[PDB]
DNA sequence: TCGGATGTATATATCTGACACGTGCCTGGAGACTAGGGAGTAATCCCCTTGGCGGTTAAAACGCGGGGGACAGCGCGTACGTGCGTTTAAGCGGTGCTAGAGCTGTCTACGACCAATTGAGCGGCCTCGGCACCGGGATTCTCGAT
DNA sequence: ATCGAGAATCCCGGTGCCGAGGCCGCTCAATTGGTCGTAGACAGCTCTAGCACCGCTTAAACGCACGTACGCGCTGTCCCCCGCGTTTTAACCGCCAAGGGGATTACTCCCTAGTCTCCAGGCACGTGTCAGATATATACATCCGAT
């Protein structure tokens, strides 16, 4: 099964997680909002706190940021949400 | 930032920046240091010394010893990407190699 | 009765055993006389700081290893197991070191 | 306080184990011999430095940030013993 | 006596900053102060060689910017770019 | 275009759950200039007394911190003239995760016990920590003739 | 009757004549398209002093030569004549430049 | 835009480029591979370049760029300035 | 040697010594610039440049050219072994090569 | 307007050259990379005297620095040959 | 496949010295103020970079025949790994001596700084010779055929 | 072994052109002279660490025997680079044109060096305690001969 959209949402902006990244905490978030704590902030997890820059470091190499599966279960389970997120 | 406070607070940094500043200006780097160079080296050094420890803590704590030792430098630094293409010249004391023995010389299956 | 391995197994063994740790391999007081022969050679009636043998040990151990790393690469792009006194040199004269 | 035949310290033995940890399996005889001349040669390289610096600031003691900055001078950086 | 500098107190801030338990031994303490020491060398001799091929005559911030984005292999560089423009833009105001 | 419904989500959690002690909202009709009123906690030394803060949510929220500052006149050890305030997850340590309510929280975690580590005014804080009857007997009564 | 030299001598022919000159053996203006299409990769918009694309050039001819004269030390250290990529590549290793 | 011009090395340059360094005979998979790395070194090279032009704020890419990326990465070249 | 004259020729060389002196000094290679250093300074870079300018020119005559170019430089520093172990790294534009055909590859009966 | 003006070492190569070869010139390239070389000789020594007298925390580039920095670039012979020559400018200037 | 045999990883007390933390102070970092020149902005100008014909022709692309080298397979005779008994000297601890690194104080000769001033060196012009080039001729490797 | 035909390469002479070397005018930086603060040389004192020596333990080096895996040479195959002739694509060159942006000049102001005063951040030093090394005794994995 899938947790309902509620939780499907990103755990920060509380909107859809579009095009997740799964953290090694097992935390998930959009990939804006990823790309923004990151960028803007300390590189640590929004979730448990948690520094995460080698890791991302490591897979943005091989640009295997993004999590595909979750990312396949999201656009065959909830796709207009992703769409209408998808124009902003 | 209005906190008159030392200028390493001042900027959420850790690395003294005040001795950065003397260290940049004594150094015959050059004739003037803007005020703005210091903080922004300060936090360089910062960045690179937080992922190198960060590394190291982890190759540690995967040998079972809660205290860096060089060992875990040398592998922190060998099994990542950059940081030894950063150190590709330099080297550890007392740090080893990284184990690995060639394919062709391992046993032949029989 | 005598249980001996097959040859090729305790080299193996050796490599993992020597490449799992950090210690000197050359020891200590062998090197220190060399390297005050070639000091006396250079500039006469010379002190060391241990810190300093120390450090000469260490550099020239990692010279040592890193040479062997290519070395064996040659011997093992020749299609042999065995390193020989010509490998050793095209390592050196493709390094970049004596041409 | 002469001294000779002093690299016939670095034994066979030695060599062998710097072989092992290079990842070296099987060592032909030659190369012992071989590898004292190299190794003989990368000290007259460093060591030559080293004093070189000792005897600028006029002192008769090699300390170790002269042997760290006569190998940073040659592209081999040393971390651990200074600077 | 003497008393001499060292990034030994701020290398072990960082330190009980990403891990808060581990401790670190002396040696590696040692390596961390070369290291440190190694890298101001290169950053700030590039940038002083970038202000000396430009004509300028002062370091100021993106003369250390451009040595970083020199010196380090691209994605440490994109980071520690990052991390920089931060800290001024956090110290600036 | 994150920063609406952030805010949008951090005015129906105010509405919700008010915060402990505390209540906040919209100043006027922009979404990013709050008022908020804080009731004095026990265990501080301005018990009974009511504060009303300001509040500046930046351009790039929650990423961003929201600048708060206190508009009555606190003599604290980190409230400076205006009311400023010296908070960690307010500069740096500032998790974008966070909502109003934990940062509230914390901030009320300062009003019980005034962190003079880093302080913005100091005599203030060199008063809290050398003789404290004096300093509490200051602050009971600021806030008593100011927070009532 | 046609006349044909023996294969292995029009080689050492070649090698004598362009080891007797100086001039350029990458054609102009393709290397010139291929580093404008690099630089149009980086950062885009940009103009190049021909003096600048001359010195690229004159810089990856000069590595070229190099990495082929090792590669083809490898070739010769392991009884071949002919190069092939295992020879570059082992030279490139040696060398240090990718690891 | 342009695309496809590394086969702009063409296969007898490299023959050319393997008789100065002395080879007598060539497998045809070494021209490929030549590519290859040639595009490494000068994507080494070019980006360096770049990063000077860039920040003495230009828009071409003078001499001494190519001269001081070449001498920061050791490939010392004379002839151009420096 | 007393006087007051060009200190190049006081010192007696030919490569300027006021010009290494103010590059010494505006070169922020250290504060303060003793007297001495740029005279030892041009005298070493004069040597230098005369040891190459006599091998070049030998390996010039040797091609019948009465002028040098840049690759009778490339020949005369790569056949020497002090001046090939100085510019190991230096690459000399339009320098060509060393002649060097490896002996297995020739022909054989 | 006017042109700026550019220095370089091009006579003082030239005085050199007709010292040692008397009857021959050399062509504008070439001249370029003698002055190249002599602009990367100059900023070897100088900086390798620069670290030279910061590591032992002087502030003066004497010409004690110059002679080991010499002594540390150059080979063997050449470095020989360089410390007599300089060493004979340096006595010759100053007496 | 298979049971001995050996090296290796693992769990447990123990003990010691390296590391983490508290302290006095003191020297270097922070703060306020002043001056000046380095850098930024604006304007302009002309050098040279991109873009484009169009003709010639050197050079790349393609196909073909074959021969010589890559490569696999066998073999064989030595060089080298493994194990062991023996001899050597490294390592360690402890001790004694002092050579020399390091630090402080004093004093001056050396280098910076500044105003003047005057010639070496740089930009521009130019002209004759060294080198490029072509055509022919001399000769010299190369290959096959005996 | 040889010798002769066939391409290829080296010499040689005539012609031509553009650039290397030299001349001239003029700006600007190198030189001279004087002044002045201080980096550095030098004497003196201290006391840290390097050198030399000795005696004991035991780990490592060593010399030797021996069996064997493999380094090296030979043979044979076949397929894939080389040389070459032919055709087709595009580099190169000489020319012209537009304009953009690199380089230059003038002005202005604000950012940093320099100075002085002041005080706490960090450093040398001292101290306690637990992380890791050590020793012991196990279980366990892996190698190897023999089925
Ligand atoms: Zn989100
Ligand atoms: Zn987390």
């Amino acid at each position: 099964a899938i947790p309902s959209l509620s939780e499907c949402q990103c755990g920060i902006c509380m909107e859809i997680l579009v095009e997740p990244v799964t953290l090694p905490c097992n935390h998930t978030l959009c990939k804006p909002c990823f790309q923004s704590t990151v960028e803007k902030a300390s590189l640590c997890c929004p979730f448990c706190r948690r520094r995460v820059s080698s890791w991302t470091r490591y897979h943005t190499r091989r640009n295997s940021l993004v999590n595909v599966e979750l990312w396949t279960i999201i656009q065959k389970h909830y796709p207009r949400e992703c769409k209408l997120r998808a124009s902003g | 930032s209005a906190k008159a406070k030392t200028r390493s607070s001042r900027a959420g940094l850790q690395f003294p920046v005040g001795r950065v500043h003397r260290l940049l200006r004594k150094g015959n780097y050059s004739e003037r240091v803007g005020a703005g160079a210091p903080v922004y080296l300060a936090a360089v050094l910062e960045y690179l010394t937080a992922e190198i420890l960060e590394l190291a803590g982890n190759a540690a704590r995967d040998n079972k010893k809660t205290r860096i030792i060089p060992r875990h430098l040398q592998l922190a630094i060998r099994n990542d990407e950059e940081l030894n293409k950063l150190l590709g010249r330099v080297t550890i004391a007392q740090g080893g190699v990284l184990p690995n023995i060639q394919a062709v010389l391992l046993p032949k299956k029989t | 009765k005598p249980h001996r391995y097959r040859p090729g197994t305790v080299a193996l063994r050796e490599i993992r055993r020597y490449q799992k740790s950090t210690e000197l391999l050359i020891r200590k007081l062998p090197f220190q006389r060399l390297v005050r022969e070639i000091a006396q050679d250079f500039k006469t009636d010379l002190r060391f700081q241990s810190s300093a043998v120390m450090a000469l040990q260490e550099a020239c151990e990692a010279y040592l290893v890193g040479l062997f790393e290519d070395t064996n690469l040659c011997a093992i792009h020749a299609k042999r197991v065995t390193i020989m006194p010509k490998d050793i040199q095209l390592a050196r004269r493709i390094r970049g070191e004596r041409a | 306080k002469v001294l000779r035949d002093n690299i016939q310290g670095i034994t066979k033995p030695a060599i062998r184990r710097l072989a092992r940890r290079g990842g070296v399996k099987r060592i032909s005889g030659l190369i012992y011999e071989e590898t004292r001349g190299v190794l003989k040669v990368f000290l007259e390289n460093v060591i030559r430095d080293a004093v070189t610096y000792t005897e600028h600031a006029k002192r008769k003691t090699v300390t170790a940030m002269d042997v760290v900055y006569a190998l940073k001078r040659q592209g081999r950086t040393l971390y651990g013993f200074g600077g | 006596r003497s008393r001499k500098e060292s990034y030994s107190i701020y290398v072990y801030k960082v330190l009980k900053q990403v891990h808060p338990d581990t401790g670190i031994s002396s040696k590696a303490m040692g390596i961390m102060n070369s290291f440190v020491n190694d890298i101001f060398e290169r950053i700030a001799g590039e940038a002083s060689r970038l202000a000396h091929y430009n004509k300028r005559s002062t370091i100021t911030s993106r003369e250390i910017q451009t040595a970083v984005r020199l010196l380090l292999p691209g994605e440490l560089a994109k980071h520690a770019v990052s991390e920089g423009t931060k800290a001024v833009t956090k110290y600036t105001s | 275009g994150s920063a609406l419904k952030r805010i949008n989500k951090e005015l129906s959690d105010l509405a919700r759950d008010p915060p402990a002690q505390c209540s906040a909202g919209p100043v006027g009709d922009d979404m990013f200039h709050w008022q908020a009123t804080i009731m004095g906690p026990n265990d501080s030394p301005y018990q009974g007394g009511v504060f009303f803060l300001t509040i500046h949510f930046p351009t790039d929220y929650p990423f961003k911190p929201p600048k708060v500052a206190f508009t009555t006149r606190i003599y604290h050890p980190n409230i400076n003239s205006n009311g400023s305030i010296c908070l960690d997850i307010l500069r740096s340590q500032w998790s974008p995760a966070l909502t109003i309510s934990k940062v509230l929280l914390s901030i009320c975690s300062l009003l019980c016990d005034p962190n003079p580590d880093d302080p913005l005014v100091p005599e203030i804080a060199r008063i809290y920590k050398t003789d404290r009857d004096k300093y509490n007997r200051i602050s009971r009564e600021w806030t008593q003739k100011y927070a009532m």
